């Protein structure tokens, strides 16, 4: 099953250009109909443009030439470049395959599947900054967690024990502090009898700053 | 170019209810119409193709109909995991276009929060700042009042909240409240308390600790 993997999140200064990559692997074809869609925070999906298996491009007029999709067949990679960035361009950028998946009634039907994992592009002149990670230390049910403070830009991901612990986890949406930096907590409820026996580690990843931190949370 | 108009922009219904969402195209698009489901933090997933066909693996409570300009997505018996935003998308023209989306929210019975308080870590205090964290876990409805008291002094303007999206299994929310102080100010007081008011609690619940103790 083909899978699409995108480049990581980054902050870009207003006026600059961003280039997001989409790498395909695992399918049977050498090139695909790739489309690009974006989603600004709290907004809908907005289609941007697409490229065919023989590298013909189509762009929504609304972008006014600011979007360019190119292909590198040697690496099975598609690039979307969005130029003259303004803060309204802050959004998750998605690639997807938009291939013909079904024909019936004399017609053929395209749809988006699979999707890339998305790339959050933050348009801002603030600098990247990695997070500090502090523990939220814990009869019946206990709560424990990790406080992930003072990073920029979004996003941060948090897992517990590498993702082996998912039940009872709540990773809160980030909040923008008045310092201009983001903060967030991830918590998990566990049996209180497990404390001091079971190890709990939060894995914090801020790809924009290449920060991968683990924090053991003990009582 | 082909404008899609989706309505309503949001709805809420109880488990088991029938839910209907509408998509209107600005021009005839025959049956070149897809519906996607997007859950929080995820890419959208196709549910319906060619207006009325279920993607394999999708439960049969979903259906679609329409040909021409008017299309509907129907959930015959809403389930908690159906909490999501739904989008229509036309594939008639090479320039693809999306409807604005419909957010589907789940009504459930009242559930009281479990309340937890966390003092700042000794590591954070070395850096000069104290974060005190109050957790409200697995409650419904989302409306809740969280008040910080320091030595029984009601705090104002020094805390921020975060609230999760509805849980895909039990349709509850969780919320955090973070009180942020200087190390200096934090060490001038002893009692740290967050007090919680919620429809599922007969009287407010207070969790507190004493600095150091």
């Amino acid at each position: 099953q083909v899978q699409l993997v995108q480049s990581g999140a980054e902050v870009k200064k207003p006026g600059s250009s961003v280039k997001v990559s989409c790498k395909a692997s695992g399918g049977t074809l050498n090139s695909y109909e790739i489309t690009w869609v974006r989603q600004a925070p709290g907004q809908g999906l907005e289609w941007m443009g697409g490229i065919t298996p023989i590298f013909e491009t189509t762009y929504a007029q609304k972008f006014q030439g600011r979007v360019t999709i190119t292909a590198d067949e040697s690496t099975s990679t598609t690039y979307m470049e969005l130029s003259s960035l303004r803060p309204e361009d802050t959004a998750v950028y998605y690639c997807a395959r938009d291939g013909v998946r079904y024909c019936g009634g004399g017609r053929c039907y395209n749809w988006f599947d699979p999707w890339g994992q998305g790339t959050l592009v933050t348009v801002s002149s603030a600098s990247t900054k990695g997070p500090s990670v502090f523990p939220l230390a814990p009869g019946g049910t206990a709560a424990l967690g990790c406080l992930v403070k003072d990073y920029f830009p979004e996003p941060v991901t948090v897992s517990w024990n590498s993702g082996a612990l998912t039940s009872g986890v709540h990773t809160f949406p980030a909040v923008l502090q008045s310092s201009g930096l983001y903060s967030l907590s991830s918590v998990v409820t566990v049996p209180s009898s497990s404390l001091g026996t079971q190890t709990y580690i939060c894995n914090v990843n801020h790809k924009p700053s290449n920060t991968k931190v683990d924090k053991r949370v003990e009582p | 170019d082909i404008q899609m108009t989706q309505s309503p922009s949001s709805l809420s219904a109880s488990v088991g209810d029938r839910v209907t969402i509408t998509c209107r195209a600005g021009q005839n698009i025959n049956n070149y119409l897809n519906w996607y489901q997007q859950k929080p933090g995820k890419a959208p997933k196709v549910l319906i193709y060619a207006a009325s066909n279920l993607q394999s693996g999708v439960p049969s409570r979903f259906s679609g109909s329409g040909s021409g300009t008017d299309f509907t997505l129907t959930i015959s018996s809403l389930q908690p995991e159906d909490f999501a935003t739904y989008y229509c998308q036309q594939s008639h023209s090479t320039v693809r276009t999306f409807g604005q989306g419909t957010k589907v929210e789940i009504k459930r019975t009242v559930a009281a929060p479990s309340v937890f308080i966390f003092p700042p870590s000794d590591e954070q205090l070395k850096s000069g700042t104290a974060s005190v964290v109050c957790l409200l876990n697995n409650f419904y409805p989302r409306e809740a009042k969280v008040q910080w008291k320091v030595d029984n002094a009601l705090q104002s303007g020094n805390s921020q909240e975060s609230v999760t999206e509805q849980d895909s299994k039990d349709s509850t929310y969780s919320l955090s409240s973070t009180l942020t102080l200087s190390k200096a100010d934090y060490e001038k007081h002893k009692v740290y308390a967050c007090e919680v008011t919620h429809q599922g609690l007969s009287s407010p619940v207070t969790k507190s600790f004493n600095r150091g103790e």
